[PDB]
RNA sequence: UCUCUUACUUUUAACCAGUGAAAUUGACCUGCCCGUGAGGCGGGCAUAACACAGCAAGACGAGACCCUAUGGAGCUUUAAUUUAUUAAUGCAAACACCUGCAUUAAAAAUUUCGGUUGGGGCGACCUCGGAGCAGAACCCAACCUCCGAGCAGUACAUGCUAAGACUUCACCAGUCAAAGCGAACCUCAAUUGAUCCAAUAACUUGACCAACGGAACAAGUUACCCUAGGGUAUCUACUUUAUUCCUCCCUGUACGAAAGGACAAGAGAAAUAAGG
RNA sequence: GCCUGGUGAUAGCUGGUUGUCCAAGAUAGAAUCUUAGUUCAACUUUAAAUUUGCCCACAGAACCAAAUCCCCUUGUAAAUUUAACUGUUAGUCCAAAGAGGAACAGCUCUUUGGACACUAGGAAAAAACCUUGUAGAGAGAGUAAAAAAUUUAACA
RNA sequence: ACCCCUAUACCUUCUGAUGAAUUAACUAGAAAUAACUUUGCAAGGAGAGCCAAAGCUAAGACCCCCGAAACCAGACGA
């Protein structure tokens, strides 16, 4: 402890003290860098170069669906809902080179990433997730034995609509009679001739999206799915019907 | 510590005490003690005090030929040193060079 | 201030006198010094002790050999109160790799090649 | 009854003593008054520091001092002078190391 | 009481017998003189060992005085902050008391009383710059020596950006700046103030916060102060080592020349000290 | 008042901090209701990465003494950066250059360098002067520093 | 055995007075953010939550004792 003052006897004082002179912390002006730190939405970065890696070693399988459970199942994409992550988002990285039809459900695309999807005759989709809705989608397991029927999701909130409503990034909730101009003008811009997506056998599952306010594939909100018997309890109440497929 | 500092004195005292004894029995000869360490180096004899305050006890007529030999030399030393210029050197004043 | 101490260039130019003192020539001198440290470092300012790290002298009383050029000379002049300069003289040749081991660097300051322990 | 007098040193004096190679923009030296003045490749700020211009080697000359017709001040300090006496001062050079590009080929049309 | 003390009795004492504490205590085989910085170190000197009784020169042992604490407590206020408490008003509520909200008083309550200082106080000061100290790269103190500053003036591209640097010995702050875009075709040394908070639609603006790295707002005093700190003898040593005044004589001679005027030695009488 | 509790109150202040052995290791400062303290720096320590560090030669650094900066060679072996932290600071004295004071002080304040807070020898004793450093045993040897020197006055 | 020679008690506080009669027993370094070392697995690690542009998991390894005047609450006391 060295000789006898205030370390020896064990009283230094707190961390940033400088002595009496206004400490280095405070002399310095607040501003708002952290300011609206946990209200920020967060998306985790999943490149193609990755997308690629995990194509060719069997961990998706790119003849059905990718969505947000495929990549959590196939252990590519770890995205925890707390410390508020909102889902995926597609990155360009690997644009060239990567050599997959697929049929990604990603929560934002960039534009050369939709353009190298699109390119080899896949299908991007953004869709949205609640911090409930994407909880559950990630973990499916742990929620179907919570025992709560399956939820709808929410729709975005009004900063967001306006993405998700167009069809230049691919929106859930855009028209389906102005993707083939998009498509078309990203075909145009980055030099590749536009397949058509009907020609080919996998088109009809190229064409599968779940509609807004289904969280799960094959499933509807409402349902209770019993893990145990292996059965799906579902609701015939028509005032439950109103609320679950509204 | 007592205990190890006394290391450097017992071969202090040692010496001092052996320096006592050549001295008194050199004084038999009527030498002086420098006279007789001086004038032994210079005969390439090197004998240390030791040596030479045990052969004053136990061997006095060694002793007393080192004492002889001691002021032989000096005496050459003090002729040599005398009549200056090139002469014949002593006979005891003679070295032994090694190569 | 205790400062560090030029010394003016006319205190090393020899007079014919001093060649008759020690035994040098100014006309092909000699080609390496023996320096040994016979003052100590203690209470002498840093410079000398470093200097005296940098010519291998932290031993007193152990001889080094130095090259007579005016970069080592520099160093000696700053310690030269400390140390004790020889020339090495040479009466053999410098040894050769069959004399490598047999040498002895005597009082003189010769450097002897052959170095028996028979009397001549 | 002696108050004030408790400034620090300035710190200035000369950053790139000659022979230094030097970047453009490192300043060379900051003075007071005008105890270097600016030669070839060296730039003065407001506060009479002298920078240098391009990149090389640090040199400082003595030259001969002709101020600019404008400067009342020096050039009524000429005038006084009797007929050769001639003003020096020292002056800071940097003499720039490279070449400021080379031409290179670039396609075989 | 004293000159100046003396005698005796009791007690105490000392010895013998019984009983039997305490403060104290680094270890001690515990000398003197000088010197150093003194039982112990240096130079000298001294020196068989051991009780018992004394003495008190030394060894070893509270009460003051000053300063400090971002330590307390008390007292006085025109220190600061309150009015919770009372007492009055006023307004509401209600149809004087009570309740609510203000306001003025008393009674108090809470908290404080910065720093520098050849111990402290008064005085002076506390930040920034120039010169000397500090002669020649940089830096360098003092209740050291001398000057100053807390602005003014001009311009409104005193626009925006940006390589590379300097830097008050940290940090914070400070400075310089090419190229570029856009245009034309700053002087001075210092000339100053963080964060939070306010004011403002915004751009911006805000302290003699001068104790000048600034606590959002707190005085005097305490010899009543308080606390924490800083400046009955154990040992050594010791306990039986003839002056002066006056008188007288010599002599009122010596000496001087008159005035003057001896010594010495002797007798006296005193006084003190020493020993009886 | 006194007792119990809050309460292991608080104390930048005093006192104390328990096996062994080895190693590396001491003196710029800036702020501070601050000078009995802390924070940053400087110095110190370990680990790591790398590449230079130190000594230095010409040339060079302003007008109004001693030296220093800069610096290739050379002699050497360190340095910088990265990571992680503690601790230390009114130092004292001597030599030198100065300031205040009485050209007093074991007085006060700066600068450069030593030494001491690290060993041993010497100088009477002896922190700081001189000699000397790196560790053990030896009944060997060579050395270093190292001992104060002085004695007087006739006159033509 | 002593005599001879050498040798300014220990702690602590200062750049260089304090406390201790003596013995026995008791009596004072508590935290794993980050870094480091060692394993595991490794674009992933972890027995959910958390981290990840070689990381993550696990472990090891760092933070004292005594001492006021006081203040407050409730009792007990003339
Ligand atoms: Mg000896
Ligand atoms: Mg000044
Ligand atoms: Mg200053
Ligand atoms: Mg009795
Ligand atoms: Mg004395
Ligand atoms: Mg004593
Ligand atoms: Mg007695
Ligand atoms: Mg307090
Ligand atoms: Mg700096
Ligand atoms: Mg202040
Ligand atoms: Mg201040
Ligand atoms: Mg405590
Ligand atoms: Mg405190
Ligand atoms: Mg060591
Ligand atoms: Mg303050
Ligand atoms: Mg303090
Ligand atoms: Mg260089
Ligand atoms: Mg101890
Ligand atoms: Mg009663």
């Amino acid at each position: 402890r060295g000789h006898k003052g205030e370390r020896q006897r064990g009283t230094r004082p707190r961390l940033g003290f400088e002595g009496g002179q206004t400490p280095f912390y405070i002399r310095i002006p607040k501003y708002g860098f952290n300011e609206g730190h946990s209200f920020r939405r967060q998306y985790k970065p999943l490149s193609l170069n990755r997308l690629q890696y995990l194509i060719d070693l069997g961990r998706v399988d790119p003849s059905q669906p990718i969505d947000l459970t495929q990549l959590v199942n196939g252990r590519g994409v770890t995205i925890q809902p707390l410390k508020r992550d909102y889902g995926v988002q597609l990155v360009e990285e690997g644009a060239d080179t990567f050599t997959a039809k697929v049929n990604i459900e990603v929560q934002l695309a960039s534009e050369l990433a939709i353009a190298a999807i699109e390119k080899n005759g896949g299908v991007v989709t953004t869709a949205f997730y609640d911090p409930r809705s994407l909880d559950i989608v990630c973990k499916p397991v742990p929620f179907f034995l919570r025992g709560q029927p399956i939820p709808k999701r929410m729709l975005p909130p009004e900063e967001l609509v306006p993405y998700y409503t167009d069809a230049k990034n691919r929106g859930y909730l855009a028209d389906p009679a102005k993707f083939p101009e998009a498509r078309l003008e990203l075909a145009r811009k980055y030099g590749y001739i536009l397949p058509d997506i009907t020609k080919d056998e996998l088109f009809k599952m190229l064409c599968t999206r779940k509609d807004p306010r289904q969280i799960f594939f094959g499933l509807a909100p409402g349902w209770v799915v019993n893990m145990a018997d292996k059965k799906i309890l579902k609701p015939t109440d028509e005032n439950l019907l109103k609320y679950y497929t509204s | 510590v007592k205990c190890t500092k006394a290391r450097y004195l017992k071969k202090k005292n040692m010496r001092t005490l052996w320096i006592n004894r050549i001295t008194a029995a050199s004084q038999e000869h009527g030498l002086k003690y420098p006279a007789l360490i001086g004038n032994l180096v210079k005969c390439q004899v090197e004998l240390n005090r030791k040596v030479l305050a045990d052969l004053a006890i136990y061997e006095p007529k060694t002793f007393k030929s080192l004492a002889a030999l001691a002021s032989r030399r000096r005496h050459e030393g003090f002729a040599a040193a005398l009549g200056d210029g090139k002469e014949p050197e002593g006979i005891f004043s003679r070295v032994v060079q090694y190569h | 201030k205790f400062t560090r101490s030029r010394i003016p260039e006319k205190v090393f130019q020899a007079s014919p006198e001093d060649h008759e003192k020690y035994g040098g020539d100014p006309q092909n001198p000699h080609k390496l010094h023996i320096v040994t440290r016979i003052k100590s470092t203690r209470r002498r300012p840093y410079w000398e002790k470093d200097i005296i790290k940098m010519l291998g002298l932290e031993k007193a009383h152990t001889p080094q050999v130095h090259k007579n050029i005016p970069s080592v000379n520099a160093k000696l002049k700053v310690v030269k109160h400390l140390i004790r300069i020889k020339p090495l003289k040479l009466p053999q040749g410098l040894p050769a790799e069959e004399n490598m081991s047999n040498t002895c660097l005597k009082s003189t300051g010769e450097l002897v090649v052959q170095w028996h322990l028979k009397p001549v | 009854k002696n108050l004030g007098g408790k400034s620090s040193g300035r710190r200035q004096g000369i950053k790139k003593m000659e022979g230094h190679y030097v970047h453009a923009g490192n300043i060379i030296a900051t003075q007071r008054h005008f105890r270097w003045h600016p030669g070839a490749h060296v730039g003065v700020g407001k506060n009479k520091c002298l920078y240098a211009l391009e990149e090389g080697i640090v040199r400082y000359t003595k030259e001969v001092y002709v101020p600019h017709p404008r400067n009342t001040e020096a050039v009524d300090l000429i005038t006084r002078l009797p007929k050769g006496a001639v003003l020096y001062k020292t002056f800071v050079h940097v003499v720039p190391a490279k070449p400021e590009g080379t031409f290179k080929l670039v396609a075989m049309l």
